[PDB]
């Protein structure tokens, strides 16, 4: 959950180590919680790049 | 289809399309200060970063 | 309000049959989700919960939403009423029913919730003349005033029969949904952080 | 005509939660469609809105 735009890329930072926790357990059906704060912050997801 | 609703807090109004070119405006009215507004967003503030349109004030 | 058996206006069922039909079209299954919290403003009078001094249940949101006692067999129909209607249009389009739970909860102020900072929401008449009539037991005095004070002993008994009686509402609507969907789902969502460390000894033994 | 940024993404195998308080403005068509396209394929979860579903009416 983010809420305050100011907080997205700090949140959502975190959002991303939970879900890695969530593949390792071996859940089956993962859900971001808001709609609108995915449109809002405009999260993607893109493969890390390899540089570094 | 990129058409927004906005209206008071005391009533309920959502906005349908059913046509090429129409849609529909179902609405509930319960106060007297009820006002309903259809509007149409010159930008874009709703969609995603990937999904947004071209913004232009310029309706001449 | 008891009466009305569809308890969702037209605008918002109009939604739905488009929302639900671009689901099927895209093979995805729906799951819906109704809680207890309705609008102070339009909430009866007789469904709020009422603390100690009177003040029915507050959200921090504004405007303020009030919260239904769970004992109330009417303020339950009215959520259990709310899911078949909408989980009929899901039949309607050939889905499969999927429901959820939304949030049981006796009101007790967790956060800034004005007056009420802290004052459980369990002090409803009408809940006192329940627990007087079957338990037999007096209700424990003084009232709570605060959750994070320390409880006293003769309140306990009074406070498990709340938590039971949670229970029996979360079953109920689950039964009566159930009982004209009989191949729906039923589902709940639960707070793990409040599971494992509730906010005081009184929050984790009466909402659990 | 205005111009618009459509980018399909790839599937990540998640589904979808939305809130029909925050979505009532938008046409319904909008909103399936552009999840859709982010890569939110399996399910769909919605959270009833607090005080846009139920019937009601104000009175002296």
């Amino acid at each position: 959950f983010v809420l305050l735009p100011e907080d997205a890329k700090k949140i959502w930072a975190d959002v991303d180590k939970a879900w890695g926790l969530a593949l390792e357990a071996g859940i089956p059906h993962i859900y971001p919680w808001s709609y609108t704060q995915v449109m809002r912050d405009g999260v993607i997801y893109a493969v890390p790049k390899v540089c570094g | 289809e990129y058409w927004v609703v906005d209206y008071n807090a005391l009533m309920v109004a959502t906005i349908i399309p059913y046509g090429s070119k129409s849609f529909k405006v179902p609405c509930q009215w319960r106060t007297n200060k009820d006002f309903l507004g259809v509007r149409w967003m010159t930008e874009d503030t709703f969609d995603h970063h990937l999904y947004r349109y071209e913004t232009d004030p310029n309706y001449l | 309000p008891v009466s009305e058996p569809e308890p969702i206006n037209m605008p918002t069922m109009e939604f739905y049959k488009r929302f639900l039909s671009l689901l099927h079209e895209r093979d995805m299954k729906f799951v819906n989700s109704v809680a207890y919290e309705i609008l102070n403003f339009f909430m009866p009078d007789e469904w709020k919960q009422l603390n100690w001094k009177g003040d029915p249940a507050l959200s921090g949101w504004y405007p303020p939403s009030s919260f239904i006692q769970p004992t109330n067999k009417d303020a339950l129909d009215f959520v259990s009423k709310a899911q078949c209607q909408i989980l009929k249009e899901c039949q309607n389009l050939g889905m499969e029913l999927y429901f959820q739970i939304g949030e049981p909860w006796w009101w007790d102020g967790s956060y800034n919730t004005g007056e009420g900072k802290n004052a459980p929401c369990i002090y409803d008449p009408k809940t006192m003349a329940l627990y007087k009539e079957e338990t037999g037991n007096d209700v424990p005095t003084p009232w709570i005033k605060d959750i994070f004070a320390p409880v006293e002993e003769h309140q306990w008994p009074y406070v498990d029969w709340l938590c039971t009686k949670l229970g029996q509402s979360t079953n109920y609507i689950r039964d009566y949904v159930k009982g004209k969907f009989p191949d729906a789902q039923a589902t709940l969502l639960f707070f793990t952080p409040q599971i494992m460390s509730p906010a005081s000894e009184l929050t984790g033994r009466l909402n659990f | 005509q205005l111009g618009q940024r459509k980018y399909p993404q790839v599937v990540m195998g998640m589904g979808m939660t939305s809130g029909f308080d925050d979505g009532y403005n938008l046409t319904p068509e909008r909103q399936v469609k552009m999840a859709y396209g982010l890569g939110y394929r399996d399910w769909w979860t919605t959270y009833i809105g607090m005080s846009h579903y139920w019937k009601g009416l104000t009175a002296f």
